[PDB]
């Protein structure tokens, strides 16, 4: 068959240029047309354009013509999508997808390239406790992972020991340009006395690992 | 350009029952040379690229289970899952490849249908450590509710808050088939210290009346 | 159990001029299309309306194999929705074209020291061709207001012109051999298939 | 094997019409280019009409434009030439032919069929013996017929050695005349019987003639 | 039109000789030139397509060459069966045009005619017309002279003749001359004679009959 492999994650400042790639490997690549698809976070799929590497015939969607350049190196079976000056509104995940002809379904997809455009710089999160209320059959507590860039962070409770009732929520982009999320565990454990509840957060982009114990105030 | 409209936007059906998604095109998509409609259906699960389910309106791609079937003609097309299984929960798109520019439908989210369940609401005041910085976050938590539609409102001294809170919802749990939401109210430390009663009001079908969880600044 | 005669088309000793393009209707046979898309000898392989990777699973009522020679820069003209002297005056594909345009450089076969001038194209025509239409007329083209009465002269041009294929030509002016495969399914038994069809 | 069988020719009044057909076998009538080429008696080859295997484009010589129409019937695998407003100059043997290339190259030809345009009436021939006198020679005089052709065999096809059937000459009366001679051993005269078979299809006359000394 | 001119218009050549026929086109027709052979009473047969390609079933004795405006057909070893008319035909485009043909006759030894005379049958005289038939059998070359004389009176204007095409085996010709008279004119005179002149004969040979014998 055919496989498409895309380039890695990108984290860029506004105004910077960018070129992401997509490589084919398999039988009969000469028959293949490579198109680009944009998916903004929580949104659907937007077709951007398509190219035939054999002669570099390129067609753009009218929504995207003038905004990007789609190209291809036929000596390495690779198609490219590039901008000259990124905006924060270019933040999305971009898929390449192949079909063995024009007016053909997209039967092969790359794994996607995540592109984050932002004026923020790398910053590790600050972790704050979500202390359980003293009132409380079942109680609830958690950790607030605030002000970190870029994504992602990982959260574990008591070092992977507690997994039932855990809900780590999707991150949220704050108007500051920094991300924030919360992880919450429903411990019906009346306990709250040497029951031990610590959250471990890892922000690999900043080499930030932080443990914090969530105790009743 | 050819435009595609899917209906419904969301769909909940029980395990083993039939799910039906519809796609309407602004123009016919038929090649008279071979008498085929150039319409495809893709499935996308979170964190993954789309996967081609059906092409030429009704042909299944290699390895696609028989539960999925494509139907329709002219400008009316239908994807049908004859008996949903847990691995079918996802967003399904139709797409026309009759001619460029290729266009997609808006997508249809398919979730497992469940009995209505009321959310367990909790309120969390800001930590004293965060208040040392100069910003305060109050967190409201709605735990294990179905359906997903739920409204939270922040009331600070019974004044409604707008534009200073953000929400986040988990994905449907693989076991309970419920959702969970977290809402964060972000205030400056000064404005936080100008008021006393902080309240989260939750409205949901599982609740006969809105449940308000509240605390008072500076009380044990 | 009859093998489709695609080899006669792709491996012919000499190809047709584009104005007199060749056409062979193919049916009642089995074809292994992979022999085409598993190949590394083709320079372009542009399919429209059908996936060549799915042809071995399909049957059609007819497959048309047209073939001819053009120069390199004109290979892109062999496609739906193209404008130019080849698409307009020599070989024209319909908007709903369903098939594959397969082309390769043939400079070693069709060029010659001293020049091969045996490949011709139509340069002038009063109107554009319809899809899959051929024109082998040689009437004098009236370019201006003066009638010609079948004699060459001022504003009275012979409509056919030669490619000058010398081996030293730039790649855009070198000869390329082109095969066009059209697939059609009428209200009739579909008798040309792949092995799995 | 490819075969093209023609029919439809014959005598027609000036200004009349006639349709020639060319039934093909061994290939599909519309897969390859087809044409009609004619030959007036004793003259060269003149291309008349053509139809291609692409968009069924048709072509006609100026000498027949507006009067002839070439067509095919796929269900009958047959080619047709409809000829209207015929003139004397249209009198010719008409051939259908196939071209395997878009550049016209006729690799298969029909046997041909004779089209005669004249006001003259059909008449059957009178067959007389050309008796041998006393290697010898004897013949048959096929005189005063119209139009062409006639066929002459000897002894129902067995005797084909030393046989010369001469081309017909148009007489002053406008009727054709012809003779068919055969050279045979002189001693074989008394033992053998000699019969000349004259067939004139246009008038539907068959005459078997005994030529005895 | 694209005019095609062949050269020569006719030719004689002995068995085994090499025969060369040329064809010129008023315009450049590249390699789109075809050669046909046509034998008496038969459809033309394609010998050469695309200037130099030999058709299936045609012997390699025939070959073709040329390009542009000038073309040549070659018969390497002329055989008696090759007696025919050979045509070129451009295939560059419409209208299709042929050359005027080249008549190829086989040169043979000089063969003198065998002369026979046939008096009118009785049936024809009953019909009221007399036809005397003189036969010149298996001669070469084709030029002959037939002279009808009735009572040693030189006839003129009352005779027709036709010649068979050259024989595909022995390369000879045959000629029939018919003298047509009214039945009355036939019963008037007595001596009917046919005088034949040919290169194979030392002197003209005469075959005669007296009206009403055996
Ligand atoms: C067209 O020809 C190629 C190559 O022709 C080969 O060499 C010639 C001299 C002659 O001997 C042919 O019979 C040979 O096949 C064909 O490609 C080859 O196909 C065979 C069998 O599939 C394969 O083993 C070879 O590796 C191929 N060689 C290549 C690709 O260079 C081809 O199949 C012929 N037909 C078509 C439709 O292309
Ligand atoms: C094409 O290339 C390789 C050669 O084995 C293989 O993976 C594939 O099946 C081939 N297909 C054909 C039909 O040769
Ligand atoms: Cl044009
Ligand atoms: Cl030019
Ligand atoms: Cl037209
Ligand atoms: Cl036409
Ligand atoms: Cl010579």
């Amino acid at each position: 068959q055919m496989q498409l492999v895309q380039s890695g994650t990108e984290v860029k400042k506004p105004g910077e240029s960018l070129k992401i790639s997509c490589k084919g490997s398999g039988y009969g690549f000469i028959t293949y047309w490579i198109g680009w698809v944009r998916q903004m976070p929580g949104k659907g799929l937007e077709w951007m354009g398509i190219i035939y590497p054999g002669d570099s015939e390129t067609r753009y969607s009218p929504s995207f013509q003038g905004q990007v350049t789609i190209s291809a190196d036929k000596s390495i079976n690779t198609a490219y999508l590039q901008w000259s000056s990124l905006k924060a509104s270019d933040t999305a995940i971009y898929y390449c997808a192949g079909g063995s002809g024009i007016s053909t379904p997209m039967d092969v997809w790359g794994q996607g390239t995540t592109v984050t455009v932002s004026s923020a710089s790398t910053k590790g999160p600050s972790v704050f406790p979500l202390a359980p209320s003293s009132k409380s059959g079942t109680a609830a507590l958690g950790c607030l992972v605030k002000d970190y860039f870029p994504e992602p962070v990982t959260v574990s409770w008591n070092s992977g020991a507690l997994t039932s009732g855990v809900h780590t929520f999707p991150a949220v982009l704050q108007s500051s340009g920094l991300y924030s999320l919360s992880s919450v565990v429903t411990v019906p454990s009346s306990s709250l006395g040497t029951q031990t509840y610590i959250c471990n957060v890892n922000h690999k982009p900043s080499n930030t690992k932080v443990d914090k114990k969530v105790e009743p105030k | 350009d050819i435009q595609l409209t899917q209906s419904p936007d969301s769909l909940a059906v029980s395990l083993g029952e039939r799910a039906t998604i519809n796609c309407k095109s602004s123009q016919s998509v038929l090649y008279s040379s071979i008498n085929k409609n150039y319409l495809a259906w893709y499935q996308q699960k979170p964190g993954q690229p789309p996967k081609l389910l059906i092409y030429w309106a009704s042909t299944r791609e290699s390895g696609v289970p028989d539960r999925f079937s494509g139907s329709g003609s002219g400008t009316d097309f239908t994807l049908t899952i004859s008996s949903l299984q847990a691995e079918d929960v996802a967003v399904y798109y139709c797409q026309q490849y009759y001619s460029t520019p290729y266009t997609f439908g808006q997508g249809t989210k398919v979730e497992i249908k469940r009995t209505v369940a009321a959310p367990s609401v909790f309120i969390f005041p800001p930590s004293d450590e965060q208040l040392k910085s100069g910003t305060a976050s109050v967190v409201c938590l709605l735990n294990n509710f179905y359906p997903r539609e739920a409204k939270v409102q922040w009331k600070v001294d019974n004044a409604l808050q707008s534009g200073n809170s953000q929400e986040s919802v988990t994905e449907q749990d693989s076991k309970d088939s419920t959702y969970s939401l977290s809402s964060t109210l972000t205030l400056s430390k000064a404005d936080y210290e100008k008021h006393k009663v902080y309240a989260c009001e939750v409205t949901h079908q599982g609740l006969s009346s809105p449940v308000t969880k509240s605390f008072n600044r500076g009380e044990c | 159990t009859n093998l489709c005669p695609f080899g006669e088309v792709f491996n012919a000793t000499t190809f047709a001029s584009v104005y007199a393009w060749n056409r062979k209707r193919i049916s009642n046979c089995v074809a292994d299309y992979s022999v085409l898309y598993n190949s590394t000898s083709f320079s372009t392989f542009k399919c429209y309306g059908v996936s060549p990777t799915k042809l071995n699973d399909l049957c059609f009522t007819n497959v048309y194999a047209d073939s001819f020679v053009v120069r390199g820069d004109e290979v892109r003209q062999i496609a739906p929705g193209q404008t130019g002297r080849i698409a307009g005056y020599n070989y024209k594909l319909p908007d709903d074209f369903t098939g594959c345009v397969i082309a390769w450089n043939s400079n070693n076969l069709d060029s010659k020291v001293g020049g091969n001038y045996n490949y011709l194209y139509r340069l002038f025509r009063k109107s554009n061709l319809k899809p899959f239409e051929r024109d082998i007329s040689t009437e004098i083209y009236q370019a201006g207001s003066t009638p010609c009465n079948g004699v060459e002269g001022f504003n009275c041009y012979f409509p056919l012109q030669s490619y000058g294929f010398h081996p030293t030509n730039g790649v855009g002016y070198q000869p390329y051999r082109v095969v066009v495969l059209s697939f059609e399914l009428l209200n009739a038994p579909a008798t040309v298939c792949g092995p799995k069809g």
